[PDB]
């Protein structure tokens, strides 16, 4: 299952 | 014996022609699992393996969601690089990223990794302690400080150390026909002349799962490392692999040239011969 | 910016015998940018009921795609992959060799 993020 | 799960996620800009592509895909070792396409119909992420079918609607929906939640955080993404870079509006950009784990034999956590590139080069990753980061260049610095300040490896070691590691050992045990197998590569040569005088020899591996293999050519010994054309390992489409290494040998010295093949479904790594 | 030169393998799933079915596929690896025009080419046109696998990336960032269709190989008949990416200054052609 995928990961709770920005550059 | 070791395994890994790990989610690609590419997505490219273009500008004057509505918003970004976006493409999701899962894998398991070798076997992918899952994908989801942005400008795909469905916007559903969709099972690409018989053995994630069974998972109910709570979990579809729930990485549909999750999917559509990276997807905008990459089209923020492509914006604040052009920033970054002082880039021009009109020129296509692509930023992908992975994340994952490891477990050995006994299933479990080895390694962890959550790894960012733009334009095809590193930009940041997170180290091996999952406590702190690698920026590669200076723009990559400026996010750097915006993840320590934001605790953002804090978050990312518990899903790689526990939830990333629970779900692999879930997808291992209802793929266990599918993954939990190893094809034994089933060899050969051939060869052909391309003139009177030469020859080319090429050493094949077939059928095999995982991916992971080794083709080497010897000449009395010796290995002739620079003189092989080794190609990239390819799927045969139905879920295993196919390797070749050739070289390009004076004809009568055929009986010199041995082709070594390793693979973790050998019991002892194959040596070919000409005699 | 990055370029990356696509890598182009076109052969079949299993060995080719003539008049029994088979897959035929272009593997095309180690490419970039993405954007990648791949066809599958029968006698020199374009074969239309090809499918493709989901863009992933290999560990250094490169692009793989695997292009496929169900064939039956026959004597006669010639197959190529026709690839073009911004790498190319034309388009690039890889014919079938069976014999390999």
């Amino acid at each position: 299952e995928l990961a709770x993020l920005t550059v | 014996g070791s395994h890994s799960m790990r989610y690609f996620f590419t997505s490219v800009s273009r500008p004057g022609r509505g918003e970004p592509r976006f493409i999701a895909v899962g894998y398991v070792d070798d076997t992918q699992f899952v994908r989801f396409d942005s400008d795909a119909a469905s916007q559903r992420m969709e099972p690409r393996a018989p053995w994630i079918e069974q998972e109910g609607p709570e979990y579809w929906d729930g990485e549909t969601r999750k999917v559509k939640a990276h997807s905008q955080t990459h089209r923020v993404d492509l914006g604040t690089l052009r920033g970054y870079y002082n880039q021009s509006e009109a020129g296509s950009h692509t930023v992908q990223r992975m994340y994952g784990c490891d477990v050995g034999s006994d299933w479990r956590f080895l390694r962890g990794y959550h790894q960012y590139a733009y334009d095809g080069k590193d930009y940041i990753a997170l180290k091996e302690d999952l406590r702190s980061w690698t920026a590669a260049d200076m723009a990559a610095q400026t996010t750097k400080h915006k993840w320590e300040a934001a605790h953002v490896a804090e978050q990312l070691r518990a899903y790689l150390e526990g939830t990333c590691v629970e779900w692999l050992r879930r997808y291992l045990e209802n793929g266990k026909e599918t993954l939990q197998r190893t094809d034994a590569p089933k060899t050969h040569m051939t060869h052909h002349a391309v003139s009177d005088h030469e020859a080319t020899l090429r050493c094949w591996a077939l059928s095999f799962y995982p991916a992971e293999i080794t083709l080497t050519w010897q000449r009395d010994g010796e290995d002739q490392t620079q003189d092989t054309e080794l190609v990239e390992t390819r799927p045969a489409g139905d879920g295993t692999f196919q390797k070749w290494a050739a070289v390009v040998v004076p004809s009568g010295q055929e009986q010199r040239y041995t082709c070594h093949v390793q693979h973790e479904g050998l019991p002892k790594p194959l040596t070919l011969r000409w005699e | 910016m990055i370029q990356r030169t696509p890598k182009i393998q076109v052969y079949s799933r299993h060995p080719a015998e003539n008049g029994k079915s088979n897959f035929l596929n272009c593997y095309v690896s180690g490419f970039h940018p993405s954007d990648i025009e791949v066809d599958l080419l029968k006698n020199g046109e374009r074969i239309e009921k090809v499918e493709h696998s989901d863009l992933s990336f290999s560990k250094d960032w490169s692009f793989y795609l695997l292009y496929y269709t169900e064939f039956t190989p026959t004597e006669k008949d010639e197959y190529a992959c026709r690839v073009n990416h911004v790498t190319l200054s034309q388009p690039k052609i890889v014919k079938w060799d069976r014999d390999m």
